């Protein structure tokens, strides 16, 4: 079955009921900084072709919101990298599409609202808001690097067939 | 096992007994009849003091013998007009006598005999079968 | 008027006193009680104790309590204690399936007809509590199918598979007394056999004394319907029926009768004591301005009898056996059928009765 | 005698017939009849079985057999006629039969079959075998047994359902039988679908073509799907395939790459969600279930002699696969065990070998070939003397003596 | 014919008189339900046998009882290709007796086919059309083994045909 | 008075004389309401339903209990099951399949008169409870035979007792007699 | 199928496969394949000594002896030549297939292979054609036991060749049927006027036979039919002996397929029974 997180730390934070993981990345939020060679966003990456084919999707820690998120997300990426014509266009989409508000637990709109925990207050929301983007942001552009075959305008056919298939029957742009 | 091969059934004190005691009607009789051609008459005698207390087969086999030798002599068109000269007992005991002649068929025997069953029943009704069925002392 | 009950068949009834309720055995191992709510049948009880198909019912009007009869060997009282009625057990001491039942008119005591061949006479002891029975054995040789009382609730009519129809004192002097000579005989010692029959051919489905007891009356599987005449030495009257067997016969007054069976329709006998014989005169399932316009023809089983399977019992409903106005059928169809007197009377001009 | 029994196992897609003796049928037909569509003179013998039934202009095929069992008993009846006179060539007065069932086949079935081989073809002596233990009886081939038994859990897995089936001593338990909507059908399916959505050129009057050839010649069941898709992202050089096919309209040659499908198709018994929406239960769980559901005293011998039959599970791995999933659902619970309270450890086998495709005919022609057979075979004499319901109970034989 | 409407007419009456059955428990046996014209262990449940016959081969036997009525029919067989349909025809039908409820697995000896109706059969089947049935039954299995025999000729011909214009 | 007691586990034959049971004249039947049902088990396998001895053992239990009874005159009986369909009864299993049971109904329960039936010496319910009262006390045969009671959970068989009573009556008739002495040889099981 | 097959399909598609594989370069694969035919007659197909590129084609004849007092051995390497070897232990005719080395027709040889029992029976018919072609009477006829209680008699005459058979009804119910189609034989003419004339005797041999030790019996039927030139000549020789000596199993064959199509007509008669059966309740 459907690959977790083994990332969940007793000092792991949360933002909400999601796992502040850290993540290397230079862009702005309040992800912790990865000191070690693999973060959350890679492990998501690494998981995906396997994971977006299940169905159901047991939640075992605070690390799997977080991943689900992420997988989530891909998704959206793959949907938009599936029309382009160079891997520098599409780290300009992606760019784009990190930036777009998508909706956040407790929001319509936003699938497992029964699963994700709303934010309590304004600040909450904020930095639950910021941290999302900062995930989006890396997961975005890492995974350029990974769809583009070095002969340019090849969003990989291996990448691409994904783009139907839903992880959990859901979706972020749903 | 031996011991189940008797039927001790058969000695029961609690069972049922049919009331039996201990000849028929005149064969001359119906001959004569017969013989002038008189073949209503001939069936009326025939149907007279039927053996329904005898033990032996071979004198109700005697009466029915007679019986069915009048109900072959006759003429199809003329069966209608016989049994409508009974009365209701005749006819009843009639019904008897043709059930009897069923189980001896030979030739257009029992040809004949299904168009006295029609009349039969005709003038008896269903009833008149019914007490074929039920009848312990029996042609 | 017909209504249908169920598909499978009424195996018994019985009406309570004032025809408002009627119990019915759906050929199963329990009674029914149903009750007219407007013009619609609604079920009211369901008593199950029985282990075994109940094959009779009868029901005490006064005393108001039901007596069941089944295949299991058991017999039980049923009593009505605030919306439910509750049995006891009765012993008959039998060792094959009860067959019929009925309470005596005076209610204290009721005949179990048995395939131990043998009544069974039961009444209550008020001084150890229980019921009892005793036996009226000699000289039956087979299952009894049927049972009447005579209005005196000593004498009693029985009819059986060895062909006969039998009158039995069940004299019981603990709960009556010295019952008062009858044309029957003077002599009525418990199990004294009154009366027998003298035919050797057709079981005997039902028996009915008339609303005197001077009469009685029995219908058997040879198509026959017989009335023994106890003001004219028990003579007796019979009728050959060109049909089907009856069932269930009742006198519908002291010199008319009503019976039904396998033909699957109600039939009238009058009998006439100065002759001293049997006359079919029935067939009385024949086929206002409401009147009128229900009965007007539409433009355009195959059964034409109201009933669909043969009937198996007969009771009467209102004016009793001597001037009977109303009397119910059931049968092996699953229906009830309510007949009134008076309307047979008007629909056939030619209808006699006495 | 001189000559080899027959033996027909009649399956609700194919046929498998030959003699007694031989490893494999001589011949392998789809179970299908073509008739034309008042019978007068010899109409009912116009028609054609197996192959030359499936494409027949004049001709309307029909299936006689609908979940295993016989729909049609007058088109079983002639199909048999053809399966005797014109493929086997045997005179059925000189033969006695083995023929099969699965399981839950009714007494009735067993007359009404009996009153065919007896009463139409004469035959000498029949036997009616239950599909399940004929398969077990296959497994005796297996280099892993030693002793003949007839204790087991039967996976059969063709093109339409999959059954897990627990046999004890040569009596399936009916009772704990369970079915899985997963079968060789479903897995082209998948296929066809992962296809769709990532290579073109594929004519689509084509497509279910390319799916099952894609099916039998490249696919496998593998240990782990993550560790298997980051094999195929790093060296797909030697990871992925390439077919080509022809276009049936046009003759010219078209070339598809072969990827993820093929460790993905035969996966979806062990994930079913991937591809079924109303089933869910991995195959490793259904066999645990039954198990736990036989008498207590017969676990365990039922883990150590789990058996396959049938062409879907014939993917490398599938076996050892199931092994392995099935080792970590017991292993595990037997954890929870031991830390809530020392249950001695349970031995989890399953059985490959080189007969399973037609394991049960296999078992059969093993059979049919010992003197024993021909002792246990109802005669027609029986039959004659006796009745069709001498054929009702077919005793079990082959491992005690 | 002109034996065969007088044959049927006076089977289906003696059928009439004969279904008139109701439900028995066992005098015998404590707590058993039994057919007693199979039975047979109280006389006096029994009804008297009668035969119809159309002819010195073709006859019905009726045997008659409180719950039970078996009913025997001697079927028509000119010949022997008729012998061996008919034997096959009823034995064919015999084989699912339970689907076929009312028919006897063996027949009375000297019978073709024989049917064992009960008071439970009359109670949840209308009685008459049971009658009805058996008339049915008689003429229809008489008219199938007619057209069995044309059938078997046909198929010879076409066979030998089929052979012969081979040469 | 005697008293036969049939349960699921044994069986035993106890008479009773003016207050109190006695050991001598006691005797144990080695078959019960177990070994009825498995030899039910038997005879269903031999109409073509194999039941597992474990797992369907309650199922066939069940089966016996609404179906099966005790035949008065086997020969009788078989009669009925070979040339009628009248003893067939349907009964649904748990799974929803619907089987159809006949002869088998008096068949599993004859074991109680034949134990060979099922591979057990002995001389059957009947034979046992007539040699209790023939080699008991003089004074009493005739109370004990007019006073035999059944109990427990096997001995609920329609016909049991009736059964009993004609096996009895052959017994005696041949051991005890010779000729047509019986009338006065009153005896009731109730 | 009206008409039986000549060809055994199990031997031509062994065949065909092993030849295809071998013209292909494939390695040879094992081969070991027990079966029969009708008259038991019995068949292996193998590897000699375990040399897989080696095919062994063998039939068994209880009968075989007297074939081969009636030219048998003759024919057989007039047809199969080469191919045609010692016979393997148990059996009478061996055919072996050398797969390095196989002819450019590999089609022809599959089909000449799988008439190996057709030809085994080839040479008795010929010899009697030949005598009638010839003039040769008073010959002693053939006396053939194709089955263990079944005999085949063979006599020419000046202007005809007879073929007797004496063939045995297991089931007793199987002669009536029989006699059924044995009538429409022996009325054929009326179809085919220039077709072979047909007899048929129950319980008793032709007269001819009457002092020889011929079956006698209740389940024996003694088939002949008469052979003209337009039959036995060298044109019409093949035909003929293909549909001759498949006569008794053909009609075995139509006895039994008459069986089965009585049993349609048997369930669709008692499905109706029961229809109206099931009518005559008020229902559920």
């Amino acid at each position: 079955p459907a690959y977790h997180s083994s990332l969940m730390d007793p000092d792991t934070k949360l933002i909400g009921n999601m796992a502040l993981l850290p993540i290397r990345s230079q862009f702005k939020g309040p992800a912790p900084r990865e000191t070690k060679d693999t973060d959350i966003v890679d492990e998501a990456i690494y998981y995906f072709k396997a994971n977006v084919f299940f169905k159901n999707y047991e939640i075992k820690n605070e690390a799997d919101r977080t991943l689900i998120y992420i997988t989530l997300y891909i998704s959206e990426c793959l949907k938009k990298l599936q029309k382009c014509n160079s891997k520098s266009q599409g780290e300009k989409e992606m760019y784009t599409l990190g930036i777009t508000n998508f909706p956040i637990p407790g929001e319509p709109g936003f699938p497992l609202n029964a699963i994700y925990a709303k934010p309590a207050n304004k600040q909450e929301d904020e930095v639950m808001r910021a941290y999302l983007q900062q995930l989006r942001q890396e997961t975005g552009l890492r995974l350029c690097e990974k769809v583009f075959d070095p002969q340019n305008d090849k969003p990989s056919k291996w990448w691409t067939c994904f783009v139907k298939r839903q992880f959990m029957n859901k979706s972020l742009s749903g | 096992a031996r011991f189940r091969k008797v039927d001790v059934d058969e000695y029961d004190e609690n069972k049922f007994v049919d009331e039996d005691d201990g000849a028929g009607p005149d064969e001359g009789e119906v001959d004569s009849c017969l013989r002038q051609g008189n073949m209503t008459a001939a069936l009326q005698a025939a149907l007279k003091n039927p053996p329904i207390n005898t033990k032996s087969q071979a004198v109700k086999d005697r009466a029915g013998s007679i019986v069915l030798k009048v109900l072959i002599s006759f003429k199809a068109n003329d069966i209608e007009k016989a049994v409508q000269s009974l009365d209701k007992n005749g006819v009843d005991l009639l019904m008897k006598y043709i059930y009897k002649g069923f189980e001896s068929p030979s030739d257009n025997s029992s040809a004949v005999l299904l168009q006295w069953h029609e009349k039969a029943l005709a003038a008896g009704g269903v009833g008149s079968i019914v007490r074929v069925l039920t009848a312990r002392k029996t042609v | 008027a017909y209504h249908s009950f169920l598909v499978e068949p009424i195996s018994c009834h019985a009406w309570n006193k004032d025809r408002t309720q009627i119990a019915i055995c759906p050929n199963n191992h329990e009674v029914h009680i149903y009750e007219k709510s407007g013009n619609k049948w609604v079920q009211v009880h369901e008593l199950k104790e029985h282990n075994g198909q109940v094959t009779g019912v009868d029901w005490a009007p006064d005393s108001n309590r039901i007596v069941t009869c089944g295949t299991d060997r058991n017999a039980y009282v049923w009593t009505l204690k605030g919306r439910t009625w509750k049995p006891t057990l009765v012993i008959l001491r039998i060792n094959r399936a009860a067959r019929c039942v009925r309470w005596a008119p005076n209610e204290k005591k009721f005949a179990v007809g048995s395939g131990s061949r043998v009544i069974s006479i039961c009444y209550f002891e008020q001084e150890n509590d229980w019921w009892v029975c005793k036996h009226i054995k000699k000289p039956i040789r087979s299952t009894v199918l049927s049972l009447d009382w005579h209005p005196n609730s000593v004498l009693l009519a029985a009819g059986s598979c060895d062909f006969k129809c039998r009158i039995f004192s069940a004299y019981i002097k603990e709960v009556e007394e010295r019952p008062a000579p009858t044309p029957w005989g003077s002599k009525m010692p418990f199990g004294e056999l009154m009366f027998e029959s003298s035919s050797s051919c057709g079981w005997v489905h039902g028996v009915c004394f008339s609303a005197n007891g001077s009469r009685v009356a029995w219908v058997s599987h040879d198509s026959t319907v017989c009335l023994a005449d106890a003001d004219k030495k028990m003579a007796v009257a019979t009728l050959a029926s060109e049909t089907l067997p009856l069932l269930a016969v009742t006198f519908i007054t002291e010199s008319s009768l009503v019976a039904a069976g396998h033909d699957c329709f109600p039939v009238l006998f009058t009998y006439d004591s100065a002759a001293g014989k049997l006359s079919f005169g029935g067939r009385l399932d024949v086929p206002t301005a409401r009147e009128r316009f229900q009965n007007l023809d539409k433009k355009a089983a195959g059964l034409d009898s109201l009933h669909k399977n043969s009937v198996s019992q007969i009771s009467v409903l209102s004016g009793g056996k001597a001037k009977c106005s109303q009397f119910c059928t059931t049968g092996m169809d699953g229906g009830m059928s309510i007949w009134d007197v008076r309307s047979l009377e008007s629909a056939l001009k030619d209808l006699k009765i006495v | 005698g001189r000559l080899p029994a027959c033996v027909v196992d009649c399956g609700t897609g194919y046929t498998k017939l030959g003699y007694a003796g031989n490893t494999e049928p001589q011949f392998i037909i789809p179970s299908c009849i073509a008739i034309k569509e008042v019978m007068k003179g010899v109409d009912d013998l116009d028609f054609f079985i197996g192959d030359e039934a499936i494409e027949k202009p004049t001709y309307a095929t029909k299936w006689p057999i609908r979940h295993g069992i016989v729909e049609d008993w007058d088109l079983m009846e002639r199909f048999m006629e053809q399966v005797i006179f014109k493929y086997l060539r045997a005179e059925p007065e000189d033969h006695y039969f083995l023929l099969t069932e699965p399981p839950l086949n009714t007494p009735e079935n067993r007359e009404y079959t009996a009153e065919i081989m007896f009463e139409s073809f004469n035959v000498p002596g029949l036997y009616i075998a239950v599909q399940a233990v004929l398969a077990l009886a296959a497994s005796w081939t297996s280099r892993q047994v030693g002793e003949r038994t007839l204790t087991g859990t039967v996976i059969d897995s063709g093109d339409g359902v999959t059954h897990v089936i627990p046999v004890a001593e040569g009596y399936v338990i009916g009772s704990c039988i369970k079915h899985i909507p997963i079968a060789g059908r479903d897995i082209t399916y998948f296929i066809q679908q992962l296809l769709r959505d990532r290579e073109v050129g594929i004519p689509p009057e084509q497509s279910l073509e390319t799916a099952k050839a894609v099916k039998e010649r490249y696919s496998y069941v593998c240990p782990d799907l993550v560790k298997e898709f980051n094999k195929y992202d790093t060296d797909g050089s030697k990871w992925i395939k390439q077919y080509t096919g022809i276009n049936a309209i046009s003759k010219k040659e078209f070339s598809i790459d072969v990827g993820y499908e093929r460790f993905l198709g035969p996966e979806i018994f062990f994930h079913p969600e991937f591809a079924n929406p109303d089933f869910t239960q991995p195959i490793s769980e259904v066999v645990d279930e039954v198990i736990q559901n036989c008498p207590i005293d017969v676990r365990r011998p039922l883990y150590k002699n789990i058996v396959l039959s049938g062409g879907s599970t014939m993917f490398r791995d599938f076996g050892r696969r199931l092994q392995r999933d099935l080792k970590r659902t017991v292993d595990a619970r037997l954890k929870l065990s031991e830390e809530l309270s020392k249950p001695k450890p349970i031995d989890v086998q399953v059985i490959t070998h080189h007969m399973q495709r037609y394991a049960v005919w296999f078992g059969g022609s093993m059979l049919a070939s010992t003197p024993e057979f021909y002792q246990v075979c109802h005669t027609k004499k029986d039959y004659e003397e006796i009745g069709p319901s001498i054929c009702r109970h077919n005793p079990v034989f082959g491992v005690m003596s | 014919t002109a034996t065969l409407r007088p044959y049927l007419s006076a089977v289906r009456a003696t059928l009439q008189a004969a279904l008139c059955l109701e439900n028995f428990s066992s005098q015998v046996v404590e707590r058993h339900n039994k057919p007693e014209v199979e039975v047979r262990s109280s006389k006096e449940l029994l009804l008297q046998p009668v035969t119809i016959s159309r002819n010195e081969k073709e006859k019905v036997l009726i045997e008659g009882s409180i719950n039970s009525v078996r009913v025997s029919i001697a079927v028509k067989q000119a010949d022997e290709i008729e012998k061996i349909l008919c034997h096959k025809f009823m034995r064919f039908m015999m084989m699912r007796a339970e689907n076929f409820f009312i028919l006897r697995r063996k027949p009375v000896e000297g019978y073709d086919i024989s049917f064992l109706i009960t008071n439970f059969h009359t109670e949840q089947m209308y009685k008459h059309k049971l009658v009805d049935f058996v008339i049915h039954f008689m003429e229809e299995i008489d008219k199938e083994i007619s057209e069995m025999k044309l059938s078997v000729n046909a198929r010879a011909r076409i066979v030998a045909e089929e052979f012969l214009k081979n040469f | 008075g005697v008293v036969v007691d049939s349960g699921d586990g044994v069986t035993h034959i106890c008479p009773v004389y003016e207050g109190f049971s006695l050991p001598h004249l006691t005797r144990r039947l080695d078959i019960a309401g177990r070994d009825i049902t498995r030899y039910l088990i038997k005879l269903l396998l031999l109409r073509g339903y194999a039941f597992n001895h474990s797992a369907d053992f309650e199922t066939v239990r069940m089966i016996k209990e609404k179906l099966c009874y005790v035949g008065y005159n086997i020969e009788q009986e078989q009669k009925l099951a070979l040339e009628t369909t009248v003893l067939v009864e349907s009964y649904t299993l748990p799974d929803g399949r619907i089987i159809k049971v006949g002869g088998e109904r008096f068949e599993a329960p004859e074991a109680l008169f034949q134990p060979h039936l099922i591979n057990v010496e002995g001389v059957g319910v009947a034979e046992l409870l007539f040699n209790t009262i023939q080699a008991a006390d003089i004074d009493t045969r005739s109370e004990f035979y007019k006073h035999i009671v059944l109990s427990g959970g096997s001995t609920m068989y329609p016909g049991l007792p009736s059964r009993l009573e004609r096996e009895l009556k052959q017994l005696y008739l041949e051991r005890v007699l010779k000729g047509d002495v019986e009338k006065l040889s009153k005896f009731k099981i109730r | 199928m009206i008409l039986l097959e000549v060809n055994n399909r199990i031997i031509e598609e062994t065949l065909a496969l092993k030849f295809e594989n071998a013209a292909a370069g494939n390695k040879p694969e094992a081969v070991e394949v027990t079966f029969a035919d009708f008259d038991g007659v019995l068949y292996h197909i193998s590897n000699p000594n375990g040399d897989k590129t080696k095919v062994m084609v063998s039939i068994s004849l209880k009968f075989y002896k007297e074939l081969q007092a009636h030219g048998a051995d003759e024919l057989l390497k007039r047809v199969y030549g080469s191919y045609l070897v010692n016979p393997e232990s148990g059996y009478n005719v061996s055919l072996l297939y050398d797969l390095e080395n196989l002819p450019a027709s590999k089609d022809s040889i599959v089909h000449q292979a799988g008439m190996l029992k057709r030809n085994c029976f080839a040479s008795v018919f010929e010899k009697y054609f030949q005598f009638q072609e010839e003039g040769k009477e008073g010959e002693n006829r053939a006396v053939i036991h194709y089955r263990d209680d079944e005999t085949m008699y063979v006599e020419s005459k000046k202007d005809r060749v007879t073929v007797v058979f004496s063939t045995v009804f297991k089931d007793d119910d199987d002669v009536v049927i029989g006699k059924v189609f044995m009538q429409e034989f022996k009325e054929g003419r009326r179809a085919s006027h220039t077709a072979p004339q047909v007899l048929f005797s129950h319980r008793e041999p032709p007269l001819e036979l009457k002092d020889t030790d011929a079956a006698v019996g209740d389940n024996i039927g003694y088939i002949t039919f008469v052979l003209f030139p337009r039959h036995t000549n060298a044109s019409a020789r093949d035909n003929t002996i293909n549909l001759i000596h498949t006569f008794r199993d053909y009609l075995h064959y139509h006895i039994k397929c008459s069986k089965a199509y009585i049993h349609t007509r048997m369930r669709a008669k008692t499905s109706d029974f029961l229809k109206v059966l099931n009518r005559a309740r008020p229902d559920a």
